[PDB]
C-alpha cells in the first residue's frame, strides 16, 4: 500500500451559539504520507490566527493532526475544512454543521 | 525521557 | 487509571509544510508534552506541567540527544533507500516506542517502519527483533549480534521508561487525572438526531441513542473521539430515524464525571 486517504472530522469546541466566540477544529487522521495541506474556510476564504498541532501517529504509522482557528459563528457564514492530500485525487471540503 | 541506531 | 509514555519520530527525505525534515514528539496518556524538530534544533516544552517540573539539564540533555537522533534518522532514510534499490524520492521513515503502566503490569514496545509499512520490531519477551522482510532481517541481525541492543531497549522499556513515566504522571497530575463534564447538545435534521458531546476529559465515553429507554446499537452511527485545543475532547453519535418519532428518542452519555449517565433530548 503507498497511501492512506484522510478522515476527517469538523467540529466547535462548544455547542454553537450565533455571534458568540468559539473555536472551530478541523481533526485530520489516518493519511500517509504526512504531507498534507488542511485550511479552515470561512465562506471558502483562509480564516485567521489557525494553529496546527503537532503530529502523532498510530501503530498502522497514519498521521493525525488537529487544526484549530477562534472563531464567532453566525447564521449565515460557511465554515469548511479543506484537505489536499495525494490519497485524494482534488481537494477534499468537510462542512461544519452549526447545530445552533 | 527520550537506543537510537543505525538500521 | 491507566498512563502511557510515546515518542513518535518522523523522518522524511522531502520535507513540505508542516513536515519538517526530522521531528520527535512526546506524549503522556496521549497528550504531546514535548517537541523537537529539525528547524528549531531545540526539544521544547507543549504544556505548562514539564517545564516547572525539570530542570534546564533536562532540555539541554533533550537537545543534545534529538540533535544527535536526527543525524541517525537521515542516515536511516538513505540505508533504508538503498536496501530496497529506490531511486531518490519521497519517503518517510518512522520509530515509535512507549510503555504503559497499568494495574500492576507494564507494557513496553519499540517499533520502526519505512513508507508507511512496517519494518522493523523489537519482541521484548524473546529478546530478538522481528523483521518485516529481507531488507529488514539484515537490521535484525546487526541488532541481535551487537548483543545488547534488545536487552539495553529491554531495560529502557521496564525501567527507565516507566520510572519516567510515574515522574510526569506526578507532574502532570491536576492536568491528566481531572475531569471535565461534557457540555451535550443534541439537534435534528429533516429527522436525523446527533448527539455531540463538547470538553470532556479523560476521552473515554459512551454515547448511546435510546428510544422510549431502548439501547439502539444496530442503529447508532459514531464518531472517533477527537482533542479540542485544550486537551479535551469531542464525540458524536447519529441516529436515523422516521419524522416526528421525535419525543421517543434520548440520548444518553456515560463519562467518568458524571456519577449517573446523562440523558438529553432534542
Amino acid at each position: 500500500q503507498a497511501k492512506a486517504a484522510p478522515k476527517v472530522q469538523v467540529y466547535s469546541r462548544h455547542p454553537a451559539t450565533a455571534g458568540t466566540e468559539n473555536i472551530l477544529n478541523c481533526y485530520v487522521e489516518g493519511f500517509h504520507p504526512p504531507k498534507i495541506d488542511i485550511a479552515l474556510l470561512k465562506n471558502g476564504e483562509p480564516m485567521k490566527d489557525v494553529k496546527y498541532n503537532d503530529m502523532s501517529f498510530g501503530d498502522d504509522w497514519t498521521f493525525q493532526r488537529l487544526v484549530y482557528a477562534p472563531f464567532t459563528p453566525t447564521k449565515s457564514d460557511v465554515y469548511t475544512c479543506r484537505v489536499d492530500h495525494e490519497a485524494f485525487t482534488e481537494p477534499q471540503s468537510f462542512r461544519w454543521e452549526p447545530d445552533f | 525521557m527520550v537506543l537510537i541506531r543505525m538500521i | 487509571e491507566p498512563h502511557s509514555l510515546r515518542y513518535f519520530y518522523t523522518a522524511v527525505s522531502d520535507p513540505s509544510p508542516g513536515v519538517p525534515q526530522f521531528v520527535t514528539v512526546g506524549s503522556v496518556d496521549g497528550e504531546v508534552f514535548v517537541r523537537y524538530d529539525s528547524e528549531t534544533r531545540k526539544m521544547e516544552p507543549r504544556v505548562d506541567w514539564i517545564v516547572a517540573n525539570v530542570d534546564q539539564q533536562y532540555w539541554d540533555r533533550e537537545t543534545e540527544t534529538s540533535r544527535g537522533n536526527e543525524q541517525i534518522f537521515r542516515v536511516n532514510l538513505d540505508t533504508a533507500r538503498e536496501r530496497y534499490n529506490q531511486s531518490r524520492g519521497s519517503h518517510t521513515w518512522q520509530c515509535m516506542h512507549g510503555c504503559d503502566l497499568e494495574d500492576g503490569s507494564i507494557r513496553g514496545f519499540q517499533q520502526c517502519g519505512y513508507d508507511g509499512k512496517d519494518f522493523i520490531a523489537l519482541d521484548k519477551d524473546t529478546l530478538t527483533y522481528t523483521a518485516a522482510d529481507a531488507a529488514a532481517q539484515i537490521t535484525k541481525r546487526k541488532w541481535e549480534q551487537e548483543g545488547t541492543v534488545a536487552e539495553q531497549w529491554k531495560n529502557y522499556l521496564e525501567n527507565t521508561c516507566i520510572e519516567w513515566l510515574r515522574k510526569y504522571v506526578s507532574y502532570g497530575k491536576d492536568v491528566l487525572e481531572r475531569r471535565e463534564r461534557p457540555k451535550v447538545r443534541v439537534s435534528g435534521m429533516e429527522l436525523t438526531l446527533s448527539c455531540r458531546a463538547h470538553g470532556f476529559y479523560p476521552p473515554p465515553i459512551s454515547i448511546s441513542w435510546l428510544k422510549d429507554g431502548v439501547v439502539q446499537e444496530q442503529e447508532t452511527k459514531r464518531g472517533s473521539t477527537v482533542p479540542n485545543s485544550d486537551g479535551t475532547y469531542h464525540a458524536w453519535a447519529t441516529i436515523d430515524v422516521l419524522p416526528g418519532n421525535r419525543d421517543k428518542y434520548q440520548c444518553r452519555v456515560e463519562h467518568a464525571s458524571l456519577p449517573q449517565p446523562g440523558l438529553f433530548s432534542w
